[PDB]
């Protein structure tokens, strides 16, 4: 189940590891084109805060969704910012959201007296005033309905079938970051010269096993001359201290 | 110019099914526009047969022209199909299709446009 | 399912002259959505009046329309040559139109 | 909802020192057995403190908030239910508020609408309950809502032989607050003050509010 | 160019970073997941241009 075009629902998500690999093997999934990041590095990245708008729309409009098109679907309903960060997720969805005696759950908005600006909740039933005299009450003429409904079969090939679209648009560090994607593990080496990363600890010196008693909040490891000698190991809680050979 | 084409006289037999066209040279059916169709005899009052929208599907017609008439609005010709069925000899008459110009921009209370129609007569 | 009553049926009046008609509908009373048509005969029609408030491209100023009640009045300033055509009233927020005889002007 | 209980029996001040209370570790990370000058905000040793009670007898008066304060509280039975911190609290302006008064602690930054002798636990006789849940009715514009789980909490109202003592402490560094919280349990001294001694401690909430406070009053009942 | 001019082109895909004063010239087919996406782009492989 998901919102009209128009009427499209907001699901904010924060506080959370964001893994788009378990995400990436979507079967109907084609339609990807990103712009603020390059789809491979949107694993090393903090977000303020992210939502997530979902809509059904057709198989011919499905890239009027893009930042900086028009159209009659992407002008009256719903639009994304030219400056617009992240990128949508789009999938055919023929065998659901398509009926055998016509789908008519979904409206669309081709009648507007001006535009609206693009990330906007804003929609009323607010009758057209086509005709020059104002036109209120029922129906006459030069009235009829800003909206119009979705008619899909499932003989109409492409540029009718339903497709299934989320929009992930978020804020870029104007906040403390709340989600983050999955970090890098390369292995560890011990007794051995390396450098390393440690939660930003950055040195050079062998790793070997230590057993000094920290305690439970105790990372870093400080010496006399104020430099690391200990550090605890990420996804453990070993504790190697480090020197050189 | 703002000029409506239609096709010239038929003469045609009760029984059959008929289809008439009529374009529109400079006017577009747009999604606003919505056009009508009129039956005018040898100077007799004007019977309105039924208007349809191109763009918003909306359908009405007379309680007599609910069996026997249909108007099937083409958007990428931009043009009205008028079907016709079990004609009688009181269809030997001009038929009309007019439409107002009102395309996105503005438009009175009124048709403007008028083509020639057919003149269609039934034996 | 619309009664119109336009009068005067006939007028029989000198070229040049001023002319008034009026019509009524046994309908529900609309004051915005009245319109008035000519149509020639053997040749198409042409709106004259659009809405009873304002003119449309290429009409004359002869025509004017008026009426505070449901009976609809048409003007001409003078009996111009080839205005001497048959004039309709036509409703627009009642149901389908059901057109009247016709008042025709001629000598 | 609240009621305007009033009746004030309010008692001169007494004198009380904090004598070695509110060390806490600036970051901890392993330094062993040596000895580190380190600079931050503290309570300087020896600090003055003015007293007074409750016990019939109810006081719950004003005391404005400035750059960084210590209070402190002895019961049983964690009768008092909530503590405001703002700069107006005339509900204008957003205000935290901490209370840990039946089960659970509830953090909020709100521009509580305070009434003028708030309340949470009057019930007849001597039983009591969650009545009169919020003493505030506007809510405007907030979003720093958060309910923290239990911590070691007292069940049942004791009275004689005190065994709870509560002391709050308030770091302000131009936004950045921290509120370091002792609740210490099994403490043998019931007449008079503090204990005298040395424990080491933990800030209980370091947290960026970014805004403007300077004045609360207490609310026991 | 009014109509759109595109003939400038430019890359955003490379398995590693380069030396300074490094030319490219060619582009291979790139293949992004672990899958070998042998032929022509699609999934999990692309056209770096
Ligand atoms: C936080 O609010 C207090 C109000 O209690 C501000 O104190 C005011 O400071 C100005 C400085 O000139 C004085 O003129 C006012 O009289 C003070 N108010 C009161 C009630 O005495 C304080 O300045 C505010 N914090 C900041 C950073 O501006
Ligand atoms: C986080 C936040 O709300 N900050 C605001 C900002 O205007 C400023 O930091 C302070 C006054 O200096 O007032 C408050
Ligand atoms: C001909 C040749 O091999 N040239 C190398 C090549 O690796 C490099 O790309 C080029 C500049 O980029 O200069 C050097
Ligand atoms: C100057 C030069 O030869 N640059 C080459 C480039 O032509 C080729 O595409 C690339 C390998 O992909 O190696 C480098
Ligand atoms: C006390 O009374 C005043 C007015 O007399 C009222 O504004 C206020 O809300 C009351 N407070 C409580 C707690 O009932
Ligand atoms: C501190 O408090 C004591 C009483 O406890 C008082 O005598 C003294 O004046 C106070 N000093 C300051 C600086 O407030």
């Amino acid at each position: 189940r998901f919102a009209s075009v128009y009427a499209w629902n907001r699901k904010r998500i924060s506080n959370c590891v964001a893994d788009y690999s378990v995400l990436y093997n979507l079967a109907p999934f084609f339609t990807f084109k990103c712009y603020g990041v390059s789809p491979t590095k949107l694993n090393d990245l903090c977000f303020t805060n992210v939502y997530a708008d979902s809509f059904v729309i057709r198989g011919d409009e499905v890239r009027q969704i893009a930042p900086g098109q028009t159209g009659n679907i992407a002008d009256y309903n719903y639009k994304l910012p030219d400056d617009f960060t992240g990128c949508v997720i789009a999938w055919n969805s023929n065998k659901l959201d398509s009926k055998v005696s016509g789908n008519y759950n979904y409206l669309y908005r081709l009648f507007r007296k001006s535009n609206l600006k693009p990330f906007e909740r804003d929609i009323s039933t607010e009758i057209y005033q086509a005709g020059n005299k104002p036109c209120n009450g029922v129906a006459g003429f030069n009235c009829y309905f800003p909206l119009r409904s979705y008619s899909f079969r499932p003989t109409y090939g492409v540029g009718h079938q339903p497709y299934r679209v989320v929009v992930l648009s978020f804020e870029l560090l104007h906040a403390p970051a709340t989600v983050c994607g999955p970090k890098k593990s390369t292995n560890l080496v011990k007794n051995k010269c390396v450098n390393f990363n440690f939660n930003g600890l950055k040195g050079t010196g062998v790793l070997t096993e230590s057993n000094k008693k920290f305690l439970p909040f105790q990372q870093f490891g400080r010496d006399i001359a104020d430099t690391t000698d200990a550090v605890r190991d990420p996804q453990t809680l070993e504790i190697l201290d480090i020197t050189p050979c | 110019q703002m000029q409506l084409v239609q096709s010239g006289p038929e003469v045609k037999k009760p029984g059959t099914s008929v289809k008439v066209s009529c374009k529109a040279s400079g006017f577009t059916f747009t999604d606003v526009s919505s056009l009508q169709w009129v039956r005018q005899a040898r100077g007799q009052r004007l019977e309105w047969i039924g208007w349809t929208v191109v763009g918003t599907g909306n359908t009405n017609y007379a309680p007599r022209f609910q069996e026997r008439v249909t108007i099937t609005t083409d958007k990428s010709t931009s043009t009205a199909y008028m079907e016709l069925s079990s004609l009688r000899s009181e269809d030997t008459a001009v038929y009309y299709c007019a439409a107002p110009f009102c395309s996105e921009t503005s438009c009175s209370d009124g048709f403007d446009l008028w083509g020639q129609g057919t003149k269609v007569t039934v034996s | 399912e619309i009664v119109l009553t336009q009068s005067p049926g006939t007028l029989s009046l000198s070229p040049g002259d001023r002319a008034t008609l009026s019509c009524r509908a046994s309908q529900s009373v609309r004051i915005s959505y009245l319109a008035w048509y000519q149509q020639k005969p053997g040749q198409a029609p042409r709106l004259l009046i659009s809405g009873s408030s304002s003119r449309a491209t290429g009409i004359p100023d002869r025509f004017s329309a008026s009426g505070s009640g449901t009976d609809f009045t048409l003007t001409i300033s003078r009996l111009e040559p080839e205005d001497f055509a048959v004039y309709y009233c036509q409703q627009y927020a009642n149901s389908p139109w059901t057109f009247g005889q016709g008042t025709k002007v001629e000598v | 909802q609240c009621v305007n209980l009033t009746t004030r029996t309010q008692l001169p001040p007494a004198y009380t020192n904090s004598f070695t209370r509110g060390v806490y570790y600036p970051d901890k990370v392993f330094r062993s057995s040596v000895l580190h000058s380190t600079q931050d905000l503290f309570l300087p040793f020896f600090s003055n403190v003015t007293w007074f009670h409750v016990i019939k007898r109810f006081d719950n008066p004003v005391l404005p908030f400035n750059d960084g304060v210590y209070f402190a509280s002895i019961e049983k039975s964690n009768i008092i239910r909530g503590w405001i911190f703002g700069t107006t609290l005339d509900s204008k302006t957003q205000s935290l508020l901490i209370v840990n008064n039946a089960t659970n602690v509830v953090i909020k930054v709100c521009e509580f609408q305070f009434c003028n002798d708030p309340f949470l636990d009057h019930k007849n006789n001597k039983s009591w309950m969650e009545s009169e849940f919020r003493v505030y009715s506007s809510a405007n514009n907030c979003t720093f809502e958060y309910v923290s789980q239990p911590f070691l909490m007292d069940l049942e109202g004791k009275q004689g032989n005190f065994k709870n003592l509560r002391e709050f402490v308030f770091k302000n560094i131009d936004g950045y607050f921290k509120i370091y919280s002792k609740h210490t349990p099994i403490l043998v001294r019931e007449p008079e003050d503090l204990p005298q001694g040395f424990s080491a401690l933990e800030p209980l909430v370091d947290l960026p509010i970014g805004i403007n406070i300077t004045r609360f009053q207490t609310l026991l009942a």
